[PDB]
RNA sequence: UGACGGAGCCAGCGAGUCUAACCUUGGCCGAGAGGUCUUGGUAAAAACUCCGUCGGGG
């Protein structure tokens, strides 16, 4: 209610493919870091 | 707007405005000795040591336009004439100078 | 061994329903 | 100049062309007159 | 206890049956309480690992298929020598449709072993590729973001391409493994090779693998079994099932 | 209103519509100039009438044409039919008849292909 | 009137003799077995120009890359670069069958 | 060995040569081809050209060394209402 | 008388609620018949045009 008073006084995700929350890979940090 | 360079079966056209090579050559058996640009510039000669000479319009590698076969000796010196178009000059160990008429 | 047995209680439960 | 000499006049595979040919033969042959006692 | 051992004994019935040697993934296969809501599309979805890597893109060919210029696509990636070594073909969707159809198709089926495009052609991609590829997941298609970069209403996009992220997502796609939803309580998942790696191993993925399907977080992703799980099955291609945890 | 005048043309199956009006002095072959119709080996077929009557002729007018049918051959050939057909119409409607008549002697002197496209009608024996 | 340059003829390796008047990407690929594209790796992975015929590659380089190829294991190469009775008795059976059905 | 004419130069005409020692020099055939200028680099220099007279572009010094190198030295080179108003 | 990668571009016929495969591992359900899920392997516009590259077969 405090957020509401003040207001009233004053990720990825594409809209067309839903498909792609699923389809999407688990980005890793020591993943693009390696030069395996 | 070019120059060109000979080498050891590479002969390589580069273009005066960004100093990279344009273009190649290297259909060359042995070591093309050297290259001679037309007084009119459509056509280059490059004499080889196999004992020929190839000679091409400039800007296409494909066309192998004529191989003269001069005497068995290298060929170490090759240039078109300057005063006719159609008269191209070639030397080879021989020790004996041949003007062709392309 | 036990591929063996499993099939065969397998094939059992089969042959009892 | 260099010379050469001419040529002229698998027992497995022979007999396997052979049977092959055969078999093909013997199809085609009764195709043939299965189809004539048919008409 | 039962685990490791009824792994040795599936994996000394395979080195002796003629066949059993010949089919080369072990399968688990889990049984739930109840069914899964989630209808069966196509779209790969993949599961982490915490602990062990399993396939590499060093090891492994791969294809992958763009949008339909795929001029830059391909020349930056072959060029930027991150992925230039790394992806051994690349097609467009209308040149592939072009180059490749029956026989060539199942030529290519033998061929590559993984292939994946943009994620803005993979509902596209099934009828150009057959069922042929669409059974099981052995090669079924993947999708990868392309741009690391989103599309908003009435905005145009823009396309482009990284290889750092785009080779991000190819090493963690063959470093973890997947699965796809069903409606049924049994689904099935490719877990290991069979001589990659060792039973340790082999036991780690599966708690891992159960633990992030069993997750109340991720509820998108991983959160998806309904009620008490009911057992797990292991085989290959082409054994029997032998049971794990019953209850 | 706008002076305004259409012509047709017709090669083995390929249909090629031509409005041909007053304004600002271009040639457009469906949406694109006529510099750009691809066979390369046959633009200037395309060209003739442009360059065989000379230019403010053109310079003039305007022309569309869209083209449909056949291929690649018989779609040059009906873009010429209709380029050259539609000019001299034009000049025959709004423009003066000693203009028409000139124009019409010029291509009949060169090839009558332009005008009349033959329908080649199969022959007995 | 002294100038002095930096050759062989073919050379063999892997029990195949390499020829001498060819590219390097040439040679690479007529190795047995090799394509293009891993002899472009190849010739990447040693740093050695491509277009370099037979001539070129002097021995320290040569060794380096026989080493490289002979060991793509500690070269990291990518691995898309390596590698009748019945008709007798079908026969019988026909003869049997046609037998039955031509005479009976 | 190689001689140019005729084109933008405070130098008539100019002829340059290649001496096996990086040196390179530019004369002048009026001066009684006096040495004008003078390049060096390390290895045997075996060929060299300029750009010829009518370059009208980047002019180029081309120089070949018999250690391998090719080496090039150049020289490089509102609204319409309104304007009726 | 070519090969290969990207490009470039143009047809005409045909429109019946009817147009289209089988083997295989195993899960669940089902009294059954069976059903659902997995599951592994085998059956089915070109030429042309402009750029780039290469230079006898088991």
């Amino acid at each position: 209610l405090e957020d509401i008073q003040q207001s009233i006084l004053k990720f990825v995700k594409d809209h067309r493919y839903p498909g792609l929350t699923p389809g999407l890979a688990p980005v890793g940090l020591s993943d693009e870091e390696d030069s395996s | 707007h070019d120059f060109a360079v000979t080498s050891s079966t590479r002969v390589q056209i580069f273009s005066s405005r960004t100093r990279q090579v344009i273009k190649t050559f290297s259909r060359f058996k042995d070591v093309v000795y050297s290259a001679s640009f037309r007084s009119d510039g459509k056509l280059l000669c490059a004499g080889d040591a196999t004992g020929l000479v190839s000679v091409y319009d400039s800007y296409n590698p494909r066309t192998i336009l004529l191989s003269i076969n001069a005497s068995t000796h290298p060929t170490h010196v090759t240039k078109f004439h300057t005063q006719d178009n159609k008269i191209l000059a070639t030397a080879s160990d021989d020790r004996v100078t041949r003007l062709w008429d392309i | 061994d036990y591929y063996q047995q499993v099939q065969r209680g397998k094939q059992d439960k089969k042959i009892s329903r | 100049i260099p010379t050469h000499a001419p040529k002229y006049e698998d027992r497995t595979r022979s007999e396997i062309n052979k049977m092959k040919a055969q078999l093909k033969k013997e199809r085609k042959f009764t195709m043939k007159e299965i189809r004539k006692d048919a008409k | 206890g039962l685990a490791e051992k009824a792994l040795k004994a599936l994996i000394l019935q395979c080195e002796e049956n003629p066949s059993l040697k010949n089919d080369k993934d072990i399968h688990i296969i889990i049984n739930t309480g109840k069914k899964m809501g989630i209808n069966r599309d196509n779209i790969p979805r993949i599961i982490p690992l915490t602990k062990y890597k399993l396939f590499k893109p060093r090891d492994l060919n791969i294809l992958l298929i763009t949008k339909d210029p795929s001029a830059l696509y391909r020349e930056t990636l072959t060029k930027d020598e991150h992925t230039s070594e790394l992806f051994k073909e690349i097609i467009s969707v209308k040149n592939l449709r072009r180059r490749f159809k029956g026989s060539k198709l199942t030529q290519l089926y033998k061929d590559f072993d993984l292939v994946v495009a943009d994620y803005r052609v993979h509902h596209l991609l099934p009828e150009v590729l057959g069922s042929r590829f669409y059974h099981g997941s052995k090669k079924l298609p993947y999708m990868i973001r392309m741009s690391k970069e989103v599309k908003l209403k009435r905005q145009q996009m823009v396309e482009k391409c990284d290889p750092i992220y785009v080779r991000a997502q190819l090493r963690s796609i063959c470093k973890n493994t997947s699965y796809i939803p069903n409606n049924d309580n049994c689904l099935s998942v490719r877990v290991g090779y069979i001589q990659k790696h060792s039973i340790p191993e082999i036991l780690q993925n599966i708690q891992d693998t159960i633990n992030f399907l069993t997750d109340k977080s991720k509820r998108p992703q991983g959160g998806v079994i309904k009620g008490g799980i009911i057992s797990i099955f292991v085989k290959t291609s082409n054994s029997t099932s032998l049971p794990i945890y019953q209850f | 209103a706008v002076p305004s005048v259409q012509t047709f043309g017709k090669k083995k199956s390929a249909t090629a519509v031509a409005h041909v009006k007053a304004g600002k002095g271009l040639i457009k072959v469906n949406g694109s100039p006529i510099t750009l119709v691809e066979p390369e080996i046959l633009r200037f077929k395309v060209y003739e009438p442009l360059l065989l009557v000379g230019l403010d002729k053109f310079s003039n007018i305007d022309i569309r044409v869209r083209v449909t049918g056949g291929g690649h051959v018989s779609q040059v050939y009906a873009i010429r039919q209709a380029i050259a057909k539609g000019l001299v119409a034009y000049h025959q409607k709004y423009v003066d008849e000693q203009s028409k008549n000139e124009l019409k002697k010029a291509f009949t002197s060169y090839d009558r292909t332009l005008l009349i496209a033959d329908s080649r009608r199969p022959e007995p024996k | 009137s002294l100038v002095v340059q930096e050759f062989q003829h073919i050379l063999r390796l892997l029990n195949t003799n390499v020829d001498g008047n060819i590219k390097i990407v040439y040679a690479l690929t007529t190795i047995k077995g090799v394509g293009r594209r891993y002899s472009n790796l190849v010739c990447k992975k040693a740093d050695v120009d491509l277009h370099k015929r037979a001539g070129e590659l002097t021995q320290e380089e040569l060794e380096r890359i026989v080493q490289i190829m002979q060991n793509p294991t500690h070269y990291k190469i990518p691995a898309w670069f390596l590698n009748h009775t019945l008709a007798n008795n079908v026969e019988s059976k026909l003869r049997d069958d046609l037998e039955r059905l031509k005479k009976i | 060995l190689d001689y140019v004419e005729n084109f933008d130069s405070p130098m008539q005409s100019a002829l340059i040569a290649s001496s096996l020692d990086g040196h390179v020099k530019v004369f002048d055939p009026l001066d009684n081809f006096q040495v004008k200028f003078g390049w060096k680099f390390s290895g045997p220099v075996l060929s060299c050209a300029v750009s010829p007279s009518t370059a009208q572009g980047n002019r180029h010094l081309v120089a070949g060394l018999s250690s391998g190198l090719l080496a090039i030295r150049t020289k490089k080179k509102k609204s319409n209402n309104f304007q009726r108003m």
